[PDB]
C-alpha cells in the first residue's frame, strides 16, 4: 500500500508476485529511482 | 510442373533428380534449386502449423515450462505465445482467461518460464 513497503521488497520477490511482468518491474525501477529510492532499502 | 505430373510440394522435393531433368528446359542447376526451394517451402510449413498450435515448435519451445501439458500449450500458441520466452513476457493477467489455468499455475509457469529463460 505505501512507499515503504514497496522499498523493501527485493526485485527477486516483485518477479513472483502475480501478473508482474519484466516491463512492468523496470517502470517501478525508473519510478523510484526519479525520487532517489532503490528496490531493497 | 503440373502438365508434367507433378502435384505436390513433396513430389517435387523427394522425386529422382532423374525425372525432374526430363521435363524440356530443366537443367541441373534449376532443378537442384527447385528441390531446395520445395524443401525450404515444405520445411516453412510444418514449422508454421507447429507454432500455430503445439504440434512441435510449441510442443517443445512454450512446453519447456515444467507443468505445460500439450494441450495447455496450443492454448498458449492459440493467444500468440509461441515460445519459452513469450510466456516468460506475460502477465498471470494475459493469461487469466486460459480455460484449465488458474492464477496460481499461470503464475508458476511464467516464473517457471522466467527462471530459464533470464536466470538459467
Amino acid at each position: 500500500h505505501y512507499i515503504g513497503d514497496l522499498v523493501q521488497r527485493t526485485e527477486v520477490e516483485l518477479l513472483k508476485t502475480p501478473n508482474l511482468g519484466k516491463k512492468s518491474l523496470t517502470e517501478i525501477k525508473d519510478v523510484l529511482a526519479s525520487r532517489g529510492l532503490s528496490l531493497g532499502m | 510442373l503440373v502438365e508434367e505430373g507433378f502435384s505436390t510440394l513433396e513430389e517435387l522435393a523427394y522425386v529422382p533428380m532423374k525425372e525432374l531433368l526430363e521435363i524440356e528446359g530443366l537443367d541441373e542447376p534449376t532443378v537442384e534449386a527447385l528441390r531446395e526451394r520445395a524443401k525450404n517451402a515444405l520445411a516453412t510449413i510444418a514449422q508454421a502449423q507447429e507454432e500455430s498450435l503445439g504440434d512441435n515448435k510449441p510442443a517443445d519451445d512454450l512446453l519447456n515450462l515444467e507443468g505445460v501439458d500439450r494441450d495447455l500449450a496450443f492454448k498458449l500458441a492459440a493467444r500468440g505465445v509461441c515460445t519459452l520466452e513469450d510466456l516468460a513476457e506475460q502477465g498471470i493477467d494475459d493469461l487469466a482467461d486460459i480455460e484449465g489455468l488458474t492464477d496460481e499455475k499461470a503464475g508458476a509457469l511464467i516464473m517457471a518460464a522466467r527462471n530459464i529463460c533470464w536466470f538459467g
